[PDB]
C-alpha cells in the first residue's frame, strides 16, 4: 500500500498507543512508499534498554 | 448479486447501512444525560497535581 493509508492505518494508533511510557525523550515515525514502516522510540538516559 | 441483463441488486433494499458502536451492551447516564468518560491512571513517577 501506499504511504498515506500505511500512515492513517498503522501509525497512527501504534504511536497513540506508545505515549504513556514513563522517561521519555521523543517519539518519531516513518511511513515509506513500498509499503516500509518503522517507529523510532527514544528514551531518556539511564534507562537500561531490555 | 446482478443477471447479465444489467439488472443488479444493491446493499440497499437488502440493509440499512448507518454508523453506530461497538457494544450496546453497556449504557451510561450522569444525572439522566448520556454520558461517557475517561478513568486516568497515573505513570510511575510523576507529581500528580500538576499532573
Amino acid at each position: 500500500a501506499s504511504a498515506e493509508t500505511v500512515q492513517d492505518t498503522v501509525v497512527q494508533v501504534i504511536e497513540q498507543q506508545m505515549n504513556g511510557i514513563d522517561n521519555l525523550r521523543y517519539i518519531s515515525s516513518e511511513s515509506n512508499s513500498d509499503g516500509s514502516m518503522t517507529i523510532t522510540v527514544t528514551f531518556e538516559q539511564g534507562t537500561d534498554p531490555d | 448479486k446482478v443477471n447479465p441483463d444489467g439488472s443488479q441488486v444493491r446493499l440497499k433494499d437488502v440493509a440499512d447501512v448507518g454508523l453506530g458502536g461497538q457494544d450496546y451492551s453497556i449504557n451510561a447516564q450522569f444525572n439522566g444525560s448520556p454520558a461517557s468518560g475517561i478513568a486516568i491512571k497515573l505513570a510511575t513517577g510523576a507529581n500528580a497535581l500538576d499532573t
